[PDB]
């Protein structure tokens, strides 16, 4: 096993997607060095649910899910097990034997624009709270009322999909932060992600 | 300390073929792809090639479509071009680089750009 | 493809005075995306800013960058007189295209 595992393709990357719809990495037969993870560019806490980043050199997984997005920063406590919020029911789902770490950074000077970001895309109303790990991408309007809507989107009626709309001038907080998610699963398979 | 370096100077009559290698050392030679680019006198570079390594996807540009084909070997972590239809004023030196740009494994836009070069060679 | 604009056509200055670069867009390019590079007599260019203003290798006071959206521009003070170099431009939203160039000269 001489190849490197590229954990510097997700940290380091420029269309990180939205929020509505992530995407998943699977890692495969490689070498990790998470020695960059922490010794280097610490701007804010490892946040490591399980187990400890001083001991993340020794152990090793058979796979590694990486899921990236950006969010507020006000929501970022919401991302945590155990929890539920206007993004922990309908957009993003944190199992409550959640094993791994989440990494988040301020990201004003990449995401930002004059007039502000709409690009990145929330989902707001929808008919029950989401299964862990489930993508619910769906362009369809609410019914909400007694109206049975056939695509008017007028009353009562409203699209769930929410624009965001980011600033540049604004105050901390509101503020994006990229947020990337590793999750691990220690088993008895075969190995194929091990560290030196 | 990282290393890279190519053959001599070639000489070569248009309707040959030209064949060219980059041998690459002090890095891991998996998880960096290979940009192959032109440097004509009095003028710019190009992007004639981005090549993987961990696969064999390829990113030839349009401009040079259909007549680039380039290949990589682990064995000696070397870049070879086998350029064909050779042409009478296309003399210009070539760079290989180490590309960081676009991933070796997923193949999505990263953030920097080339950050070693060899020695180029002149044809 | 996406061509960018340089006129700094000739720049005729003497050592350590202010150095500005203009790298001008298009139609649009990403601020996350964007790249420099040093061009000395007789060798191979070499990477020196990899975005907004963020270092590659050494950069000991001179070299910074900025810009926003569709302009940028690069920034030299105490300039001196050893680089004189050539400099490049390079696009990073669509395919890859590098710029004209830029010339350096003594001010004798
Ligand atoms: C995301 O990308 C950044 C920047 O990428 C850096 O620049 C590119 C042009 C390429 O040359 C990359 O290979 C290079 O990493 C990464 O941050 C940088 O990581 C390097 C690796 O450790 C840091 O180098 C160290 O710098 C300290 C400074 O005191 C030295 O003492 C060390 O000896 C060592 O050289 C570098 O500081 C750091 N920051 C920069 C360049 O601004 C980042 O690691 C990457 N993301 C991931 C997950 O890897």
């Amino acid at each position: 096993i001489t190849n490197l595992c590229p954990f510097h393709e997700v940290f380091n990357a420029t269309r990180f997607a939205s929020v509505y719809a992530w995407n998943r990495k699977r890692i495969s037969n490689c070498v990790a060095d998470y020695s960059v993870l922490y010794n280097f560019a610490p701007f804010f806490a490892f946040k490591c649910y399980g187990v400890s980043p001083t001991k993340l050199n020794d152990l090793c997984f058979t796979n590694v899910y990486a899921d990236s997005f950006v969010i507020r920063g006000n929501e970022v406590s919401q991302i945590a097990p155990g929890q539920t919020g206007n993004i922990a029911d309908y957009n993003y789902k944190l199992p409550d034997d959640f094993t791994g770490c989440v990494i988040a950074w301020n990201s004003n000077k990449l995401d930002s624009k004059v007039s502000g970001n709409y690009n990145y895309l929330y989902r707001l109303f929808r008919k029950s709270k989401l299964k862990p790990f489930e993508r619910d991408i769906s362009t369809e309007i609410y019914q909400a009322g007694n109206k049975p809507c056939n695509g008017v989107a007028g009353f009562n009626c409203y699209f769930p999909l929410q624009s965001y709309g980011f600033r540049p001038t604004y105050g901390v907080g509101h503020q994006p932060y990229r947020v990337v998610v590793l999750s691990f699963e220690l088993l008895h398979a075969p190995a194929t992600v091990c560290g030196p | 300390q990282v290393q890279l370096v190519q053959s001599g100077a070639e000489v070569k009559k248009p309707g040959a073929s030209v064949k060219v290698s980059c041998k690459a050392s002090g890095y891991p030679f998996t998880s960096y792809g290979i940009s192959w680019v032109r440097q004509a006198p009095g003028q710019g570079l190009e992007w004639m090639g981005w090549i993987s390594t961990y696969n064999g996807n390829t990113n030839y540009a349009q401009k040079f479509q259909g007549r680039v084909t380039m290949t990589t070997d682990t064995s000696t972590t070397t870049g070879y071009m086998e350029l064909r239809r050779l042409r009478s004023d296309d003399t210009a030196v070539y760079y290989c680089a180490r590309d960081y740009t676009r991933g070796a494994w997923f193949g999505e836009s990263l953030i920097g750009g080339f950050d070693n070069w060899g020695q180029g060679t002149l044809v | 493809e996406i061509v960018l604009t340089q006129s700094p056509g000739t720049l005729s200055l003497s050592p350590g005075e202010r150095a500005t670069l203009s790298c001008r867009a298009s139609q649009t390019v990403s601020s996350t995306s964007l790249a420099w590079y040093q061009q000395k007599p007789g060798q191979a260019p070499r990477l020196l800013i990899y975005g907004a203003s963020s270092r590659a290798t050494g950069i000991p006071d001179r070299f910074s960058g900025s810009g926003s959206g569709t302009d940028f521009t690069l920034t030299i003070s105490r300039l001196e007189p050893e680089d004189f170099a050539v400099y490049y431009c390079q696009q990073h939203d669509t395919s890859l295209t590098f710029g004209g160039g830029t010339k350096v000269e003594i001010k004798r």
